[PDB]
């Protein structure tokens, strides 16, 4: 907020810290590849049961 | 960067190339993964897309050899490595295969037609001699038609390494019948299965 110099590092500090607890985030995979059905074999009552 | 986009890359010299471009630690193997590639060029799943169609990572078998950039990797018989397979030809009126599927394969357990999907040609299939030329029907589409290997058609034995090897032989009859010979499509062929 305050947008002084060594602010700005502490909030670099913060943010790198963040990072390093959040990892890596995945992505999209499954849109690859997923087939696009029909509606009645979306509505399917016996794939659903 | 001019010299490195503009030098021909052939089989003889591939392993060369990999060599020149890439480092010791980057192998086919490691590129055979596309978040292995966002990660090493820095870009993004769809933006690869853009390029590759589908990669197999545990999908399905379904060969599908198509347009000019597609690189597929799938398991084979007779080859111990992924091979990319790419076919381009043109005959009548058709640019990737149109038609249900008129190409050519490697898969099997010898050289012969194709299954691009794995429903079997409802098209009565003659394969008469080269492009263009009458020859009768040697290859008649018949009993068997099995699947679960990349099988032949009752004996499609025109297909041969002659034809995978820059072949004419897309060429084929229509049967509105199951005997109504006429001609409908002949042209070029290309096929190329690479590592």
């Amino acid at each position: 907020r305050e947008l002084t110099r060594d602010a700005l590092n502490e909030a670099k500090m913060w943010y790198v810290r963040t990072l390093e607890l959040l990892g890596d985030e995945p992505e999209d995979y499954g849109s690859q590849q997923w087939a696009a059905p029909s509606l009645s074999g979306a509505a399917s009552q016996t794939v659903q049961a | 960067l001019y010299n490195i986009l503009t030098e021909e890359i052939t089989e003889k010299n591939a392993d060369a190339l990999f060599a020149q471009n890439f480092s010791e630690n980057i192998t086919p193997e490691n590129f055979a993964s596309q978040s292995w590639i966002a990660k090493y060029y820095g870009l993004e799943l769809s933006e690869v897309q853009k390029y590759l169609g589908m990669l197999q990572n545990g999908y399905s078998d379904s060969t599908s050899a198509y347009v000019d950039n597609i690189s597929t990797g799938l398991v084979v018989n007779n080859e111990s490595k992924l091979e990319a397979y790419k076919i381009t030809r043109v005959k009548t009126d058709d640019y990737d295969k149109n038609i249900n599927y008129f190409d050519l394969m490697y898969e099997g357990n010898n050289q012969f037609f194709i299954r691009a999907n794995f429903k079997v040609s409802r098209e009565f299939g003659a394969t008469l001699r080269k492009n263009a030329g009458p020859s009768g029907i040697v290859g008649s589409l018949s009993g068997p038609l099995i699947a679960n290997t990349n099988f032949k058609s009752n004996y499609l034995s025109n297909i041969s390494d002659s034809e995978y090897k820059n072949g004419v032989k897309i060429y084929a009859y229509r049967y509105t019948s199951s005997t109504s010979a006429t001609n409908q499509g002949g042209g070029i062929f290309t096929f190329e299965s690479y590592p």
